[PDB]
DNA sequence: CCGAGCAGCTACTTGTGAGCGGATA
DNA sequence: TATCCGCTCACAATGCCACACGCGCTGCTCGGCC
RNA sequence: CACAUUCCAACCACACCUGGCGUGUGGC
């Protein structure tokens, strides 16, 4: 099974999985782990956001790659957002600094 | 193509500054609009930005200076 | 784009500006129409427009409309993507509390308001009153009261008495309290008192206190008076199959509380009685602290089929929440799963992929390179052709996938080479072709493994994989210097069949010129392929410089060496192929390969090496039959004469005379040696019958048996399987532990009986179950330990410093466990390196240690070095490469930004997988005893104690007055080879410095008598004796001179408790013997438990034992030394009897017996006593109250705590203890691991330190600060002329590490996240994301690998 | 009538049979599990209950059991194993005279 | 009417760590 | 009044994949702006 | 006078789906 391109939970924009439906792997913590214990560093930030949870950073680099343009925007994950409006749902203030 | 980069780990410091000066060249053959000083065999930017390196006349100082080149002629058609 | 993150309370006022709206009515959405509600939990003006640039009411829908809001609705029509974001609130009729900071454990409040949690439980819950402005009343202004206490005390007072029974209440105290004036009280009252207990609780409080104030909050925001609520959209909620929906948990959650709300407005509007409206409140509470953490409260109420409900602690919480799931490890697009599967073909720097995979996976390389050429105009036309996929567009596929690598990943990730980096060749088929050569780093058999597939997708991405997670550039292991690229057993059983020469074949004697044509008549069919022949090789060395000497020589050796020559390159000498190549053989052919050759000619080799032992294995025909395994002739007679010899055991047990437990033992030493014996056969027998004639009579040569081939060579079967196959099995093992009695005496070929097979498949269902059970324990201390890890990299060039640790090669137990060199290899020296020679600066300071080098060391016969090591590195934030060492994976020094954390973690979780949870090894299983203490030696050498002290007998031996003493054996060279621990009062028959061979024994003492031997010769007495008040009389009955028995402080009553008996050793003059030297008495105060059976008055011996007291020895204490054993070692948890050990050196006491357990007193002649200490009665002293210690010296015996280690020994000293109690471990199993890994770790494991005086420093001295900050602190000051600080290193465990860091978010990704998100919370706390998985959480670049210069880049900028 | 319905639908122990070969369904409805209402759970289970005794002779079978999350809980009656009237596993054997 | 909120009809883990009495000198 | 000890509560236990399935009923009472 | 836009021969925009959470079973 592959996906190049699919769906997308709704409770937070992260590409599915299974074979059932058209869903890609799971970059376990194991992996995150093992990558970062390279080097890599633009792997796994295109890996973390740019391919799975940029709302606005999957589309700009489909539309790059498409038009032969092998680069990226970092942008900010939607899930990183999402426990933002989270914790900012509770009693706790949440912060990002200049 | 390209199997082992060891020798450019031995003409570099390190692989980090390595793979940096890798991907400016890689930028600056595919999107950059530069031709490349190595003849090709049918292989990416990468590789031939990888042979350019092990061959020893492109590296991040002659990159910054080719930077500062492309600049300057900018600076000199402006006139 | 932005800097550190800030988290803080969230105050009523930023609750309403974050709110767009108020949530009134609790419905959702309508049946009949799928609008949102006007105002409800889904609302269209308070949170945004749920359909893209429309309108609720449809008024304006036009891209010219937007910007703007409806007449009506009033709606701003926009994207529907900013009801991501818009958040609006519930306005809260009564306060309530955060169940977070009143559950925290310790609570927040309970602290703050200096009340016990209970009476604030009780107050919240709606069951007692709390009093409120006191003033001029008779009770305490914070006391709590009953109904009754305040029926009963209101009409003492009406007016200015008040006590409310709600959250508004606890919110008024707050309100009512001061700052300041509290903070000044309380210092002052930790200033005058003097205790333990309440001098923590006082300095808890005043740094609760300090945060409060230092930080932008206020403490009255901890009542929650306004809820904000959750996005609609975010709120799980879509239509299922017909008219249900499914919705989720906080759905209701709210629903529930706008619920309760509404009925408590409406209770409060119509003046409802006193207990209606505080039931109402109470309800309230109940449903806004389930709404915040169900389950906390100790109802877990459920909404659904009767199963917990999940509230918003949850949803964070657990390996559920968002760090967990969709935070740390987030699901890919671009990538794929399939089947894994050999492939022999590939280069081992390739591999294979399917080609609907490659199609599917790389859909946009395919449509760019489409919209390139003239083949598709749009996009429409690329996809339609792909899906048809027509015969122009494989070829687009194939030129995509020309040098654009792919990540190969296994399921279960322990170290670096779970993923690597390959290039893939298209292939038809649904399976995913592998190189051999790496699924053994992989650890993935070919049984059914699925693994997965990522794309680069970038240039950058690209360059690092081809660079980096490359597998040529991955050959070394990164735990251990040896390459992970050892060849498979099938390429082995190969080349050993190749190698492995007869007597006699065809061509044997004959001449060839060259390998080509010796390749050649082998192929012909005219000569076999390994027979003895003379050939002529042409070999190459390589000289002192970059050049290849070419020699030609004739050798003579087998077809199948010659064949082989031509793979390897010029390099290597022929020496390396003239053997029977193995799996250590071609090991070290590989590694010599790499070390002489380099890393560019050593892929192809390896990749030649395993398609040439493909090829030949296949040629070979090696197959394992029924005939291939042989029986032992001579197994029957040995197994009837076992069966004898158990008989007669049998007969003997019957006859009486010996007993059950010797005859077990009997029996199972008779049955282990038969099984030797058997096994020795069977091994012997495999061997011979191989006789061939070369023109002779009988040439016996190497067995050439398959079976024999394959377990010989090291390629799959092992000693042990054989036996087990062709021999007997052995012995079997019962479910406790013990071994059966009746062992297995059949073997596999042979037929094996039903209970035979019963008891093996019992014994082997508690080994399979057994890493069933324990990958979860493994899995959970990889990410304990990578919790600890990740905080630090390289970002040192070099510290500075010369401290390091005096490396030495262990030798404990026996000759020796694992030399000096492999304990260097890879570092660099702090001091200069002292040869033998004196003043030998032959290795100087600041120096790698390369191979020449360790060589060389080990030539000129080092003990021991100082090398440098992280501990004492004092890089701020990080380590510095001038202190680490190598890579273990590239042949140079390690460079600057890898972070070292994270492949220590690896590194030691790795081994996990192959470690044991439970065995009957507990150390003692056999047996154990003091009686051992009968010391021999293996080889010659001199002798040398340390810690010297003892004195000689008049029998002519040398006894020890000491426990801490070591003997030592000085080798010819000067080096120590044998080291043991020299027992009190050993019978030392040698002396210090003398020579003495091997095969004797030195020393030797009783198992179960404590000496209390004397030092010099002299007169006993009754001195402070007195019968019938602390001796007994029990006579003896076979010794004829009877014992004088002491009581213990157990039966002795209070009559002998301020006696205790004594020795003292006078002369015929009276006046008592003087110790040469000083000016003490000599006397021996024996403790209770004494048994005394010389006389009185007669002349003693220079050191004999006169008190004979039995200690508690005979047995086992030996921790199992499986994952539990390093799981406890690393939590730095104390064992059940903690070893104590000397805080202050001096003389020792027993003073107030009995406070609950034993006294003792620690006076030394410098200082005074300021430590007293409890003492369990239980335990035996190993000092007495007359023998003066040094600090640090074990008291009670048994397994010592790394805490008092570490504070009574020092930095080093701890560090050495627990890298040599797990390197131990992980050697008992077989498994090697560099020291810096764990060097590392426990380096980490030890950030935080404590103060014990504060001096000029802001930091008090009841405050644990992190190490590194308080030491800049301490170079600040020292820049001035003021005192630093007084900093105190202490220990802890790594759970606790991962908690007590300046980064909130790193604890946060780890366990335990509601505790330590209040804690930043209620202290305002704000991390700079200086590290590794913050920078993910966040996702953004690492400033460990490649974007670590990126961001020194963004550090130079501010 | 909810309650049978409830227990024989959705629990711990109702599963649909594994219709794949005759040998999937005999080894399935002689499964004995210690999971379930009453019983222990395969995240609390110790080193004891996994082991096999001696005493399993001919009741239970001991090499049959699913290796993964739950080894030793999960596992197969014997052949000749009957079930007793109080509820035990008994085995038959053959009486044994002098000679 | 509609909708929404509420009422009658679990215990073989074990461990580790921290907190709360508690009782004894 | 310090202080060790016993009882009580919070928190922890892979990872993936595949399949299957599922959500207290009926009734009663109170409240809302075309 | 001025601001700001302006609603209709093919077609571009109006697309496409349940890991909420649990349980059970099986495999590596
Ligand atoms: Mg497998
Ligand atoms: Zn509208
Ligand atoms: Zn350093």
């Amino acid at each position: 099974h592959a996906r190049s391109t699919g769906s997308y939970s709704l409770v937070t924009q992260q590409p599915l999985g299974g074979k059932a439906q058209f869903g890609g792997q799971r970059f376990g913590e194991m992996e995150v782990w093992a990558l970062e214990a390279y080097g890599a560093a633009y792997t796994l930030q295109e890996m973390l956001t740019v391919k799975s949870d940029d709302v606005n950073g999957r589309t700009k680099m489909y539309k790059n790659i498409v038009d032969g343009n092998h680069q990226m925007e970092p942008g900010m994950p939607e899930s990183f957002n999402v426990l933002l409006k989270e914790i900012r749902s509770l009693g706790i203030n949440i912060e990002l600094e200049d | 193509a390209r199997v082992t980069v060891q020798d450019a780990v031995e003409k570099i410091g390190n692989r980090f500054d390595l793979v940096l000066v890798a991907a400016r060249r890689a930028r600056q053959m595919q999107v950059g609009g530069k031709d490349p000083l190595v003849p090709e065999e049918n292989d990416k930017t990468t590789v031939i930005a990888l042979r350019e390196i092990e061959e020893g006349l492109i590296n991040n100082q002659i990159l910054d200076v080719r930077e500062r080149q492309e600049q300057q002629e900018q600076e000199a058609a402006e006139l | 784009e932005f800097d550190a993150i800030k988290i803080a309370l969230a105050s009523p006022d930023m609750i309403r500006s974050w709110s767009f709206g108020e949530v009134k009515k609790p419905e959702t959405i309508n049946y009949r129409t799928f609008k949102p509600e006007r105002d409800g939990l889904f609302c269209a003006r308070i949170f945004g427009p749920v359909k893209d640039y429309e309108c609720l009411c449809g008024k304006y829908k036009r891209l010219k409309h937007r910007g703007v809001i409806c007449e009506k609705c009033g709606v701003e029509v926009t994207q529907t993507k900013v009801r991501r974001e818009r958040m609006g609130h519930i306005e809260l009729a009564s306060p309530t509390a955060h169940i977070w900071f009143l559950k925290s454990l310790p609570s927040r409040i309970g602290l703050l308001l200096d009340m016990p949690l209970r009476d604030i439980e009780r107050v919240l819950y709606f069951e007692s009153y709390v009093v409120i402005e006191g003033g001029m009343t008779n009770l305490e202004r914070q006391q709590i009261l009953t109904e009754e206490q305040y029926l009963d005390a209101l009409e003492e007072f009406g007016d200015e008495f008040d006590a409310k029974m709600g959250a508004e209440a606890i919110q008024a105290l707050l309100k009512s309290m001061d700052l300041e004036q509290e903070c000044e009280q309380l210092r002052e009252e930790l200033n005058e008192t003097n205790s333990e207990t309440k001098r923590k609780k006082l300095t808890k409080r005043i740094k609760l206190l300090e945060a409060f104030v230092q930080s932008g909050n206020k403490p009255e925001w901890m009542i929650l008076t306004v809820l904000p609520v959750l996005p609609p959209d975010l709120r799980p909620l879509v239509p299922l199959d017909g008219g249900r929906f499914a919705t989720s948990d906080l759905n209701d959650l709210y629903r529930r509380v706008i619920n309760r709300n509404n009925r408590l407005k409406r209770l409060l509007d119509l003046a409802a009685p006193d207990i209606i409206v505080r039931n109402e409140k109470r309800m309230l509470q109940e449903a806004v602290d389930a709404l915040l953490d169900n389950g906390r409260r100790g109802r877990a109420i459920t909404g659904s089929n009767k199963r917990p409900l999940k509230s918003l602690a949850d949803m964070i919480k657990g390996k559920q929440g968002r760090f967990r799931q969709n935070l740390l490890g987030k699901r890919v697009d671009y990538s794929g799963r399939s089947v894994i599967t050999v492939g022999p073909y590939l280069r081992l720097h390739q591999c294979g992929l399917p080609k609907k995979m490659a199609l599917e996976l790389f859909k946009p390389f395919i449509y760019g390179k489409l919209e390139l050429r003239g083949l598709a105009t749009t996009i429409k036309a690329a996809k339609k052709m792909v899906e048809r996929e027509e015969a122009v567009v494989w070829d687009i596929l194939d030129e995509v996938i020309r040098e654009h690598p792919v990540l190969l990943n296994r399921a279960p990730t322990l170290h670096r080479l779970g993923i690597q980096a390959f290039e893939p060749v298209l292939i038809e088929g649904k399976a995913i072709q592998l190189h051999p050569l790496v699924c053994a780093a992989y650890n993935a058999d070919f049984d059914g493994d699925q693994m997965a597939v990522h794309v680069p997708l970038t240039l950058e991405a690209q360059l690092e994989a081809r660079a980096l997670m490359m597998s040529t550039n991955n050959i070394l292991s990164p735990a251990n210097g040896e390459p992970i690229i050892v060849p498979s057993q099938d390429v082995v059983l190969g080349l050993y069949y190749m190698t492995r020469d007869c007597v006699n074949a065809k061509g044997e004697g004959m001449v060839l010129t060259g390998p080509k044509e010796a390749e050649r008549l082998y192929r012909s069919g005219l000569a076999s392929l390994h027979a003895r022949v003379k050939v002529r090789i042409t070999e190459y060395e390589k000289d002192a410089n970059g050049e290849l000497v070419a020699k030609t020589s004739l050798k003579d050796t087998t077809v199948g060496r010659a064949i082989l020559w031509m793979i390897v390159p010029k390099g290597l000498p022929y020496s390396i192929v003239n053997q029977a190549l193995g799996k250590k053989a071609i090991s070290k052919m590989l590694n010599t390969c790499y070390r002489i050759l380099g890393l560019k000619p050593t892929v192809i080799f390896a990749d030649q090496i395993m398609y040439t032992g493909f090829a030949y294995a296949a040629r070979s025909g090696a197959s394992v039959g029924i005939d291939d395994m042989v029986i032992p002739e001579k197994k029957h007679e040995i197994i009837s004469e076992a069966e004898a010899e158990v008989a007669e055991i049998q007969e003997q047990f019957q006859s009486g005379l010996v007993t059950a437990g010797e005859r077990y033992n009997k029996v199972i030493d008779i049955w282990a040696a038969a099984n030797d014996r058997v096994s020795k056969a069977m091994m012997d027998n495999l061997q011979t019958e191989t006789v061939i004639n070369r023109d002779g009579q009988e040439e016996k040569q190497v067995s050439f048996n398959s079976i024999y081939m394959m377990a010989d060579s090291g390629a799959r079967g092992s000693a042990a399987q054989i036996r087990q196959l062709a021999g007997m099995r052995g012995l079997m093992a019962k479910p406790d532990g013990s071994i059966i009695e009746t062992p297995i005496t059949a073997n596999f070929r042979e037929g094996l009986n039903v209970l035979q097979y019963f008891i093996s498949t019992h014994g082997a269902r508690k080994g399979l179950a057994d890493t069933a059970l324990k990958t979860a324990n493994s899995g959970y201390l990889t990410r304990r330990l990578v919790d600890v890890a990740q905080d630090l990299v390289v970002t040192e060039d070099d510290c500075g410093t010369h401290e390091g640790i005096m490396m030495t090669p262990v030798i404990e137990g026996g000759d020796v466990k694992e030399p000096l060199r492999d304990r260097v290899l890879g570092r660099v020296t702090a001091e200069d390196v002292l040869k033998p020679g004196t003043a030998d600066i032959l290795v100087p300071r600041n120096t790698l240690l390369h191979e020449q080098w360790c060589d060389l060391l080990e030539e000129n016969s080092v003990d021991a070095v100082k090398v440098r090591s992280v501990v004492s590195c004092d890089t701020d934030f990080g380590v510095c490469a001038h202190c680490y060492g190598r890579d273990l994976a590239r042949g140079h020094i390690i460079n600057k930004g890898e972070a070292i954390g994270v492949i220590a973690a690896q590194s030691i979780g790795e081994p996990g997988t192959q470690l044991t949870m439970r065995t009957f090894h507990i150390g003692g299983a056999a047996s154990r005893a003091a009686a051992e203490s009968s010391i021999q030696v293996k080889n010659k050498g001199s002798i040398k104690l340390s810690n010297v002290k003892s004195v000689v007998n008049s029998s002519g031996k040398l006894v020890i007055t000491s426990r801490n003493t070591e003997l030592k054996l000085i080798d010819e060279f000067g080096r120590t080879k044998e080291s043991y621990k020299v027992p009190y009062g050993a019978v030392l028959a040698k002396g210090d410095g003398e020579q003495v061979a091997g095969g004797e024994t030195v020393a030797n003492w009783d198992p179960h008598t404590m000496p209390v031997i004397t030092e010099v010769s002299g007169f006993v007495r009754f001195t402070d004796m007195i019968d019938g008040q602390t001796i007994t009389r029990q006579t003896d009955e076979l010794t004829g001179l009877s014992s004088l028995v002491v009581l213990d402080s157990a039966e002795r009553t209070a009559g002998g408790k301020d006696l205790r008996p004594a020795l003292k050793i006078v002369d015929a003059q009276g006046n008592d013997v003087l110790i040469p030297g000083t000016d003490m008495p000599a006397q021996y105060f024996l403790p209770g438990k004494a048994i005394v059976q010389l006389e009185d008055g007669v002349q003693i011996s220079s050191g004999d034992t006169l008190a004979r007291i039995p200690q508690e020895s005979g047995g086992t204490k030996d921790i199992t030394g499986g994952l539990p054993r390093v799981a406890d070692l690393f939590e730095a948890r104390r064992p059940k009897e903690p070893a104590i050990l000397a805080e202050i050196s001096g003389i020792v006491s027993f003073g107030k017996e009995t406070k609950g357990k034993r006294r003792l007193v620690i006076t030394p002649v410098d200082g005074s006593d300021p430590y007293e200490e409890m003492i369990p009665k239980w335990r035996q002293l190993n000092v007495f109250e007359g023998e003066r210690v040094e600090r640090g010296d074990v008291i009670s015996d048994g397994p010592e705590a790394p805490h008092d280690i570490l504070r009574l020994r020092g930095v080093h000293a701890v560090t050495r203890y627990i890298v040599n109690e797990v390197q131990d471990v992980y050697r008992l199993q077989g498994v090697k691991i560099n020291d810096k890994h764990i060097e590392v770790i426990v380096r980490q494991m030890l950030r935080k330190a404590t103060i014990v005086n504060a001096g000029s420093s802001d930091f008090l001295e009841g405050e644990q600060v992190e190490y590194s900050r308080v030491k800049i602190a301490n170079r600040e000051l020292e820049a001035n002329g003021k005192v630093g600080a007084t900093y105190s290193r202490d220990l802890l465990g790594i759970t606790k590490a991962s908690l007590a860091t300046e980064s909130f978010i790193s604890a946060a990704s780890f366990q335990e996240t509601t505790r330590v998100l209040t804690e930043a919370a209620v202290a305002g706390k704000r991390d700079e994301l200086r590290g590794l998985k913050e920078n993910v959480i966040v996702g953004r670049l690492i400033p460990a690998g490649t974007g670590y210069a990126y961001h020194q880049d963004r550090m130079r900028r501010r | 009538s909810a309650a049978v319905k409830e227990f024989f639908g959705s629990s711990q122990l109702s599963q649909f049979m594994d219709q794949n070969n005759p040998l999937s369904e005999i080894t399935h409805k002689r499964r004995i599990s210690a999971l379930g209402p009453g019983g222990l759970t395969r995240e609390r289970a110790g080193f004891e209950v996994r082991d096999v005794h001696p005493t399993h002779y001919g009741r239970v079978c001991p090499i049959e059991t699913p290796e993964g999350p739950n080894i030793g809980l999960i596992n197969s009656l014997s052949v000749y194993a009957q079930t007793n009237e109080y509820g035990f596993l008994e085995t038959p054997y053959r009486k044994v005279t002098d000679g």
